[PDB]
């Protein structure tokens, strides 16, 4: 994507020069000058350069474009605030229902929200390798290891048998780890 | 000015108006006010302890004095409790002996054990 | 089709869908839809109750785990048993009726979507409260009903008194909740779990001091919830909310959460007789005080609420006797006719152009409002336990269990509760007479325009009337049966006395409450209609005692001045004198002053002076070291003094 | 399913960190197994109680007493107490 | 990469002129990177996993694989991972909450904010006392500058408080760290429970460490700087300070104090309980008589930290888990309340006095709903993480000392009092005469508040979802023979 | 009766006397979502439902109590109040 | 619901004064009549009248305003100025 054109900025600059400052540019509230303010402010949302030129070109074009965009920003938002009118469509219409995108929404909505969704998913699924499940499996395996005949019993009788054996005996190894105690 | 806690603050003000605080709830509600709900007019001076005297402050009641209301509260409680306690003495005795249960009071069925039948076990 | 699932989830839908979509649906559909969902829930609950009476094998619903740390294993577990199904009967019946009633009562108001959503929310969270299988889910419901109570009592947000009442209610119930949290901590420590099954399995073996601690904490919570005399002031402030809210709160659910908490804890309660004693006597005190205030109050809703308080204390007594079935049955029976009282009161208020609630300004409306009169009359007669009515089979037998109690001391409680009953007949008759039987007191235009309410208001009163006449008789066997095993609470055989209270009772004690009730009713009516002077005297002393009784027994004064206001004053003392006083002294401000002075002193003839300085340093050092050689302890004060000279 | 080999603090030289970590982890895992035993006891007690109802006392006395017994001993206690102290001396 | 990325940064700056889009993008990438790390994190092991070393003599500018380790150590276990995830969640919201209200030197402001966030995130990675202390102090210059330049009217005094109080505590922390360094000649966190100092020396070191903890948490009676620094901080400073920098204290207890000074901690625990009960009761009461919105919200945090401390020194697994969960829930909720009071109301009306505000429901119903939800969350409604934290912390505290914990159960009531007293006045009544109607909460503000609300609700309904990272930690620090 | 109210105030509850002109069609959508959610959850939670008694056998109960006695005898365990 | 009209207020007030006994005459009661002068009401009798008026229309008159109304026109306009009447 390359869209810069130095011919257009060197023209846009004096097209701006004719206009009063954006602070005082609408304080009248004739319609002709307000119309030109409408089109020039509309230029703000008409994106005019992509990535291939910001990477490649020199900084004089940079400063000029930066000043141009600053003044376009001011005209657009000052009109939009002191007129209750959008600078699109080109003379100042009221059609505020939709066609409004703030700059933060793309980054946040398309990166941050997916990231939190991913975090929730990862936590839910990392919750499965919990020590409680590991210890239930280990206790079951210890019972089966010491006492493999309940491996012959049918499925529904098994679990009751393991529970019986767990209740009766201390299948843990903790005291075995505490050798200096005795 | 009136209350002890407002009086306590008098050395701690320097060049601030020593206002006499009046409960805003007791300001009669038919005068007109800039904010009718708070019964305050604009730029009215505020007492240092204002937050205890505005409309949002805990309600105050005018009927009885606080000390008098305390007397009544404690009096009701004392007379009720004392009358009940003294009434416990002038009590009729029952007519049927309390009920009993088989197996030494079912001390087996409420858990229990042979070595401890006093902890668990009925009148038998 | 799963009864328990639909029971928990339809009210949840009726709550959330209005909140999600109210702007898209509008209050017409929102009202109709929430009402319909609650009706379906109620029908499902009835069917479940029918089957449970057929087969007492409760359904359990066990869902994902809340907590699995160390020994504590908490799960979202729900069950519906005899106790729970009784509570759910009360809750769903009255919620459905109130939802229907609010269509008519609230037809004018701008904000109906929010109102109906809140009613449904409160129903849902109460169902969660009574259905959960461990104390944690109980607590979740316990606090969310408090949140909804805050949101309902302050429904008319622009009214200052409304929000102050909402704050009062939420804060007092948060007191109850602080004690409940203390209880939860001790339960978890002592038993290692919160589940009902384990606690009830191993309760009888536990040390009694620990049980008393647990049960005192939980009873303080229920005391706050059930507006016993310790924590009751919010109960009468709550009628700041709309009348349907008061109908739901004071009959079926919000005030019955405490009684349910005690009833669920019954198995624990048995092994802790001390708290049972305390519960019994607090209940007696509450019923007496509520009746006394009820006589001398002049607001319709306040009267009905104080009646609620008295009945709550009476079931508290029933708990104190270990007659748990007795108190449960009264709770269920009381819910119905209490809701009917409140609804009829709402109709009476709505009939007046002024919409006044004062009883001294209603005059005679018996000709104008016969249907409301008959509904309120049925409700009152059920409440006075007139023979052959639902309130009879609850109230009379609770009164008699006190005399039948094995403990000798409970005979005083008999006379206290008896006084409370005739006390109750007094204010019921006062309201009835002053609303329908007295000469008109309101201006002429109101009596011209006085008319009945719409169908949405009338039908639920009709249904609650048939309930408040027939339910007690049709259900007396289930809860008060000679050998009934429906409610499975394990009563200590020593404590059980329900046979003794029936066989030992004499004709005098078994007839005296009924005869006194009928006489005192007639006496009050005839005295009002024929000798008004005896009521409308002018004695100074009697006016004083009446004033005491009228202001909630001057308790509200005591609280607001001696607890709340003194605490605000003490908070001011802390925040100023400690925090912005002493702590800043030993902080930025004191240090700033100290450094200012010390720095000024150390800065406070460019040559001669400096030469004098160097001599003084040399000689001072020599003498100081001489002293140090002598004894080092002696030089410390000298150094302190030198620094005092230089810096101060 | 992993079954790491058990190590004890008493045998090891505390200067090999791998062994010390293994001892700490082994002690923790044994505590967790003991917890599982306690929970199994408690679940059996719950089933016993729910099915025995009125005679749960006689039916479940053994389970209730055993659960109450294992409660103070089968919780977590952490390894610092035992690695930092040698009980012999 | 770094060279190329620097080029990208420079070009974006030259063309766009405001760095803030680049910083938002960067922070989102950092969040994604930490999530990737969580994916690859082994939870069946109590060992630090993503280790690396900096400023080692053999490679001062790179990572060290040498057999002698004289640089600074970094690495994570589950306990560090939890707080790191919290941090990377909070940073982009901190950038976003000031997206429009900073119109001057904005690039510097966003740079300071992102730098503070990165410093805290790195601080959680530190694995030895010296690097922990370095990154623990590195924020103070940034906070000082930020508060002084972009703060409200009383910001100069605020900046001086935030620097001086924290330095005051940190230097006693430095005494303790120096004593440990010269006594052990080691500083790491990996094996510092293996060294058993004499009881007297433990008792002495514990004093410096706990003085630092008193100033930073804060605890009574040295909490008076926090309400100021909060009230005059800009929104990003307040959100960061409430949501991360306070949790640095709790992490400091768990990481620096408990594994090394176990016996001295056992000796000193009742003193800790005295101080925590003091902070809870007294600050909760003092909150009743405040007249500034941000000051009241600031006072709430101190009480919740008091409950956190009571949990973390309870010598029980439940107490520690409750302290961690309460820290996380507080990091979700308190930034939201600060967002309300200091970014919505303050940016619309530029005042914080409570008397001006009343009846906001009529014009701004959505803001009123948000206030109600956040306040019931702050006072500990169940199905919110705050309730789980307070409940578990109180369980641990009651077990450790039944009387003190039982009395501490009054915090539920006290919190309800101050918070609901505030929200009662704010939401209801007739719309204030002093202020005029303004817009309701916007899409950005609603987005931030929704993030925080859903986070606290998620961990409030199923607090177990954190256990996979913390089940080692709940045993790593309790001292039972 | 009624009074004027600001139309710009947007509340998810709808505000003042909210009664949208397409309320019947939105109502059809709402009731469809309602039946869908209620039925889905009623079916989904069906497997987690069970009765209280009759789940385990007397065999399991008695053998578990016997095992508990065995455990209490391996250790030295007297009963409550047995002293 | 119910809404009153100025003429309804005036009619109710006229009937009220008609039934009062201490009045001089019934026919002489005019819309602009002065109770003090035309109807010859006492200091306290007009007080009784204002109490009757508030009891009839269901309102509450402050002390400063009750004494201000001297003519029946003043009373009718005052009662019409209050929304809840
Ligand atoms: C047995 C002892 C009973 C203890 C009960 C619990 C005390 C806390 C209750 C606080 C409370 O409810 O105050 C609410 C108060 C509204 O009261 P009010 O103005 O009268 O309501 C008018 C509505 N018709 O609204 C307010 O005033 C709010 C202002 C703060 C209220 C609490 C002040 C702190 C004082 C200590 C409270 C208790 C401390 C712990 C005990
Ligand atoms: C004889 C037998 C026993 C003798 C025992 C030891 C003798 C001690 C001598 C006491 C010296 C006291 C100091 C002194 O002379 O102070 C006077 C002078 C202050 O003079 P001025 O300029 O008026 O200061 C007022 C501030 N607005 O101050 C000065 O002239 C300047 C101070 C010079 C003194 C040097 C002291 C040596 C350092 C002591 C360390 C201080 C504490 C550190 C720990
Ligand atoms: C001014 C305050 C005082 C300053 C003192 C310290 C300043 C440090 C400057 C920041 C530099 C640290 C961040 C980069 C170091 C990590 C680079 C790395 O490669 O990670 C090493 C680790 C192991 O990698 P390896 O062994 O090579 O195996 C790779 C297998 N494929 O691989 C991993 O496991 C990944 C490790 C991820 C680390 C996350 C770090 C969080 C924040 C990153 C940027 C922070 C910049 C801070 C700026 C403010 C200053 C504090
Ligand atoms: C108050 C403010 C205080 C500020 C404190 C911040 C201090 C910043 C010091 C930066 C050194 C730390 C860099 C982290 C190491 C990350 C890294 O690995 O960078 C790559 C390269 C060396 O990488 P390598 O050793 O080969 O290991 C990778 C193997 N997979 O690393 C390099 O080649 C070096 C490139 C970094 C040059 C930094 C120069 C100073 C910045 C100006
Ligand atoms: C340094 C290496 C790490 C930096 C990481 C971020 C790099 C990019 C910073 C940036 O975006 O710009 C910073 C700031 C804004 O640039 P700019 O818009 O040009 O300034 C307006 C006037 N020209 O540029 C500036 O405006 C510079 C103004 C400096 C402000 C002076 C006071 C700030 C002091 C910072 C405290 C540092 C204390 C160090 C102690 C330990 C800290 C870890
Ligand atoms: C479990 C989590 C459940 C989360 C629920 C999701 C929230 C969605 C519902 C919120 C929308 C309600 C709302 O907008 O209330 C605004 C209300 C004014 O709305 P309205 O009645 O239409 O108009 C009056 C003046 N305009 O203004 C008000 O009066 C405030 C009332 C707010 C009601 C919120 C209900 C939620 C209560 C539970 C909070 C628990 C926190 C934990
Ligand atoms: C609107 C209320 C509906 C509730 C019931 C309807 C659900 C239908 C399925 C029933 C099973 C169930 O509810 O659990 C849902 C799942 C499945 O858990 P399970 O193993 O099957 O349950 C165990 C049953 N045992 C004990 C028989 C084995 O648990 C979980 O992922 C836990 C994570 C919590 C949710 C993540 C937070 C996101 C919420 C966002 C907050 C705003």
């Amino acid at each position: 994507l390359r869209a810069y054109n130095e011919e257009k900025e060197l023209a846009l600059k004096q097209r701006l020069s004719q206009l009063p400052p954006p602070g005082k540019a609408f304080v009248t509230a004739k319609e002709a000058e307000l119309a030109e303010l409408a089109e020039i402010a509309a230029l703000y949302k008409t994106d005019r350069v992509g990535i291939l030129d910001i990477l490649l070109l020199g900084n004089k074009h940079a400063r000029l474009y930066r000043d141009n965009t600053a003044l376009l920003k001011d005209y657009y938002y000052n009109g939009r605030r002191i007129l209750d009118k959008i600078p699109v469509k080109v003379t100042w219409e009221i059609k505020r229902e939709g066609a409004e995108k703030e700059d933060w929404v793309n980054q946040m909505y398309f990166l941050y929200a997916p990231s939190l969704i991913l975090l929730l998913i990862v936590m839910v699924y990392k919750s499965r390798e919990d020590i409680t499940f590991w210890a239930k499996k280990e206790l079951d395996q210890r019972v089966l290891d010491k006492h493999p005949e309940i491996n012959d019993a049918p499925e529904n009788e098994r679990d009751a048998l393991i529970v019986e054996r767990i209740i009766a005996g201390d299948y843990d190894k903790l005291a075995s780890l505490q050798k200096k105690a005795t | 000015i009136r209350a002890s806690f407002d009086k306590a603050e008098e050395p701690m003000l320097g060049d601030y108006p020593d206002i006499d605080p009046f409960p805003a709830q007791l300001k009669n509600p038919y005068k007109k006010y800039d904010d009718q709900q708070d019964r305050r007019n604009l730029e009215e001076p505020l007492s240092v302890n204002d937050d205890l005297y505005d409309m949002w402050s805990p309600d105050r009641f005018t009927h009885f004095k606080n000390q008098d209301a305390l007397k009544y509260f404690i009096g009701f409680l004392t007379i009720f409790f004392g009358a009940s306690y003294v009434a416990t003495y002038f009590v009729p005795e029952k007519a049927a002996i309390p009920r009993e249960f088989p197996y030494e009071g079912l001390w087996k069925e409420s858990g229990g054990t042979e070595k401890s039948k006093a902890f668990f076990g009925q009148r038998s | 089709y799963n009864a328990i699932s639909l029971i928990i989830i339809l009210p949840c839908i009726s709550w959330l869908f209005p909140l999600f979509f109210g702007r898209q649906l509008g209050y017409v559909f929102v009202t109709r839809m929430t009402s319909t969902l609650i009706i379906i829930t109620t029908l499902i609950t009835y069917y479940y109750f029918y089957q449970l009476l057929g087969n007492n094998n409760p359904i359990n619903l066990e869902l994902f785990n809340y907590l699995n740390i160390d020994y504590l294993d908490i799960n979202y577990n729900f069950e519906i048993d005899a106790l729970t199904i009784t509570m759910l009967l009360a809750i769903t019946t009255i919620s459905s009726m109130v939802h229907i009633y609010s269509i008519g009562y609230m037809e004018t108001d701008p904000h109906q979507v929010r109102f109906f959503s809140l009613l449904s929310m409160f129903t849902f969270w109460m169902i969660i409260l009574v259905t959960g299988s461990n104390y944690f889910v109980l607590f979740v419901g316990w606090e969310f009903i408090g949140v909804t109570s805050y949101l309902l009592i302050s429904f008319w947000v622009t009214r200052l008194q409304a929000m102050k009442s909402a704050l009062s209610a939420v804060l007092m119930n948060r007191f109850g909740d602080a004690f409940f949290v203390l209880g939860l901590c001790v339960i978890a420590y002592v038993f290692g779990t919160l589940n009902y099954s384990t606690i009830f399995a191993t309760a009888y073996l536990i040390n009694t001091d620990l049980l008393v601690l647990i049960m005192l904490a939980l009873f303080i919570a229920a005391m706050a919830k059930s507006a016993q005399f310790g924590l009751h002031n919010w109960l009468t402030l709550a009628m700041e909310g709309p009348t349907p809210v008061s109908s739901l709160l004071h009959a079926a659910t919000l005030v019955t959460a405490g009684i349910y908490l005690l009833l669920r804890s019954a198995n624990i309660l048995e092994y802790t007789p001390t708290v049972l004693f305390i519960i019994l006597w607090i209940g007696a005190l509450t019923t007496l005080s509520a009746g006394l205030i009820a006589i001398c109050s002049n607001d319709l809703k306040r009267i009905i609420a104080l009646s609620t308080m008295s009945q709550l204390g009476m079931m508290t007594i029933a708990i104190g006797l270990s007659a748990y079935n007795l108190a449960l049955f009264h709770l269920l029976g009381h819910a119905f006719f209490k809701a009917l009282l409140f609804m009829s009161a709402g109709s009476i208020i709505h009939s007046i152009l002024n919409e006044s609630q004062d009883i001294r300004t209603y005059g005679g409306l018996l000709s104008y409002l016969p249907y409301t009169y008959i509904c309120i009359t049925i409700a009152s007669l059920s409440l006075m336990a007139m023979p052959g009515l639902t309130g009879y089979y609850t109230k009379d037998i609770i009164i008699e269990s006190t005399y039948g109690s094995y403990s000798i001391s409970n005979y005083v409680v008999y006379w206290i509760a008896y006084l409370s009953a005739v006390l109750t007949c007094v204010y019921s008759m006062k309201i009835l007479y002053l609303t329908f039987y007295s000469n008109p007191n309101n201006n002429t235009i109101t009596y011209y325009n006085a008319h009945e309410s719409n169908i949405y208001i009338t039908l639920p009163m009709f249904i609650l009337a048939i309930f408040a006449m027939f339910a007690g008789w049709i259900l007396k066997d289930i809860y008060l049966g000679v050998g009934t095993d429906f409610v499975g609470t394990h009563i200590l055989p020593n404590n059980f006395s329900y046979f003794d209270t029936e066989f030992s009772i004499t004709q005098f004690y078994k007839l005296l409450p009924l005869i006194s009730a009928i006489l005192v009713s007639i006496l009050i009516v005839v005295l009002n209609e024929f000798f008004a002077i005896v009521f409308n005297l002018n004695n100074k002393y009697i006016n004083t005692v009446y004033s005491i009784f009228n202001q909630k027994l001057v308790s509200d004064q005591i609280l607001n001045h001696f607890i709340i206001f003194k605490g605000l004053v003490t908070s001011g003392n802390i925040a100023h004198h400690v925090d912005k006083g002493s702590l800043y002294r030993l902080g930025p401000v004191g240090i700033n002053r100290l450094l200012n002075k010390a720095s000024y002193n150390v800065i406070n003839s460019s040559l001669s002076m400096n030469s004098m300085l160097i001599l003084i340093t040399i000689v001072s050092l020599l003498l100081l070291v001489l002293v140090m050689n002598v004894n080092f302890i002696i030089v410390i004060p000298v150094l302190i003094s030198i620094l005092y000279i230089l810096f101060s | 399913h992993q079954r790491p080999e058990l190590v004890s603090f008493d045998d090891i030289n505390y200067n090999d960190h791998k062994k010390v970590r293994e001892a700490q982890e082994s002690y923790t895992r044994e505590q967790f197994i003991r917890l599982e035993a306690l929970k199994t006891v408690r679940k059996a007690l719950e089933k016993c109680y729910e099915e025995s109802g009125p005679n749960h006392f006689e039916d479940c006395k053994n389970l209730a007493e055993q659960y109450l017994d294992m409660l103070p001993t089968h919780r977590l206690q952490g390894y610092l107490g035992y690695q930092r102290n040698d009980p012999s001396k | 990469i770094l060279l190329s990325s620097l080029y990208l940064f420079n070009r974006i700056l030259a063309w766009q002129g405001n760095v803030k889009h680049f910083y938002l993008f960067a922070s989102n990438l950092l969040l994604l990177f930490i999530v990737v790390l969580y994916i690859n994190f082994n939870t069946f092991s109590n060992s630090f996993q993503f280790n690396f070393e900096l400023f080692n003599s053999l490679n001062p500018f790179g990572l060290s694989n040498s057999d002698i380790s004289n640089g600074l150590l970094f690495g994570i276990d589950g306990l560090s991972l939890t707080f790191i995830l919290l941090t990377v969640l909070l940073i982009p919201l901190t950038l976003l909450g000031n997206w429009y209200n900073i119109n001057f030197n904005s690039n510097l402001y966003y740079t300071l904010v992102l730098a503070i966030g990165l410093v805290i995130l790195l601080n959680f990675w530190a694995l030895d006392y010296i690097s922990f202390y370095i990154l623990f102090e590195a924020t103070l210059p940034l906070l000082f500058i930020l508060i002084h330049i972009y703060g409200s009217s009383d910001s100069e005094r605020a900046s001086f408080y935030v620097l001086m109080f924290t330095l005051s505590g940190s230097l006693f922390m430095l005494l303790s760290i120096v004593v440990i360094s010269i006594v052990l000649n080691t500083t790491n966190f990996i094996n510092h429970n293996l060294f058993v100092l004499s009881l007297d020396l433990q008792t002495i070191i514990w004093l410096g460490l706990f003085i630092a903890i008193m100033v930073k948490t804060p605890l009574f009676p040295i909490h008076v700087w926090l309400p100021v620094v909060h009230s005059e901080s800009p929104l990003a400073g307040s959100m960061i300070l409430a949501g991360l920098i306070l949790k640095l204290a709790l992490y400091a207890i768990l990481r620096l104090l408990l594994p090394l000074l176990c016996e001295a901690q056992i000796l000193y625990t009742p003193m800790i309980y005295i101080i925590s009960l003091l902070t809870i009761i007294l600050t909760s009461l003092a909150t009743l008589r405040q007249i500034d919105l941000k000051v009241i919200i600031a006072y709430s945090s101190i009480s919740h930290m008091g409950i956190a401390i009571l949990g973390v020194c309870s010598n029980t697994s439940l107490g520690i888990y409750g302290s961690i969960v309460l820290g996380v829930a507080h990091g979700f909720v308190s930034p939201a309340l600060f967002l309300i009071v200091g970014g919505i109301l303050y940016d619309r009306y530029h005042i914080r006095i409570v008397n001006y505000y009343k009846g906001l429901t009529t014009y701004m119903p959505q803001l009123a709903t948000y206030i109600i939800i956040l306040s019931f969350a702050n006072i500990g409604t169940p199905l919110t993480g705050n309730f789980t934290g307070e409940f578990l912390s109180l369980q641990g505290g009651f077990i450790r000392n039944p009387i003190i914990g039982g009395i501490s159960c009054i915090s539920v009531l006290l919190a309800a009092i101050y918070q609901l007293k505030l929200t009662n006045k704010l939401t209801g009544g007739i719309s204030s005469i002093y202020m005029h109607r303004t817009n309701d909460v916007t899409i950005r503000e609603k987005f931030i508040m929704n993030i925080l609300i859903i986070s606290t609700l998620i961990i409030g309904i199923c607090p177990q979802i954190m256990y996979n990272l913390l089940y080692w930690t709940v045993n790593n620090y309790i001292y039972i023979i | 009766g009624r009074y004027p109210f600001p139309k710009d105030v947007i509340s998810m509850t709808g505000g003042w006397w909210a009664n949208p002109s397409n309320w019947k069609l939105n109502g059809l959508f709402a009731t469809g979502i309602a039946v869908g959610l209620a039925l889905w959850v009623s079916t989904a939670t069906l497997p987690y439902t069970r009765r209280r008694e009759g789940i385990t056998s007397e065999s399991d109960i008695s053998k578990w109590n016997a095992a508990a006695g065995v455990w209490r005898e391996r250790h030295g365990k007297i009963s409550t109040g047995e002293a | 619901a119910h809404v009153l009209t100025k003429d309804m207020i005036q009619e109710r007030i006229v009937a009220l004064l008609e039934s009062f006994d201490k009045v001089n005459d019934a026919k002489n009661i005019t819309a602009t009549a002065n109770l003090t002068s035309d109807l010859g009401l006492d200091s306290l009798d007009v007080v009784e009248v204002v109490m009757a008026i508030e009891e009839e229309f269901g309102l509450e008159i402050p002390d400063h305003d009750a004494d201000e109304i001297k003519t029946v026109q003043q009373a009718i306009d005052y009662v019409s100025a209050q929304p809840a009447a």
